[PDB]
């Protein structure tokens, strides 16, 4: 085990771009935290 | 504070330009009543 490329670059680059995929996840799906956040200082201010 | 403010808000901003309008107005009408 210690001592095919096209597999390792076909997925690693498909993994890759299941974790650039990803990444956008976080950012749509979401990173609203931040609009959110404003959700938490502002509808609050009914009270 | 969810939809009542948002009216209320725009109406806040219009109330407000109205009064935005005036001040300016009685500025350049006591410079124009003169004498």
């Amino acid at each position: 085990t210690r001592l095919v490329k096209l597999v390792q670059d076909y997925n690693y680059m498909q993994q890759n771009d299941k974790i650039k995929l990803l990444n956008h996840q976080i950012d749509y799906l979401n990173k609203e935290n931040t609009e959110m956040d404003s959700i938490l200082r502002s509808k609050p201010y009914i009270a | 504070l969810s939809q009542a403010n948002v009216k209320l808000l725009a109406e806040n901003s219009s109330y407000l330009e109205k009064l935005r309008k005036t001040e300016e107005i009685l500025e350049e009408y006591e410079r124009r009543f003169q004498i």
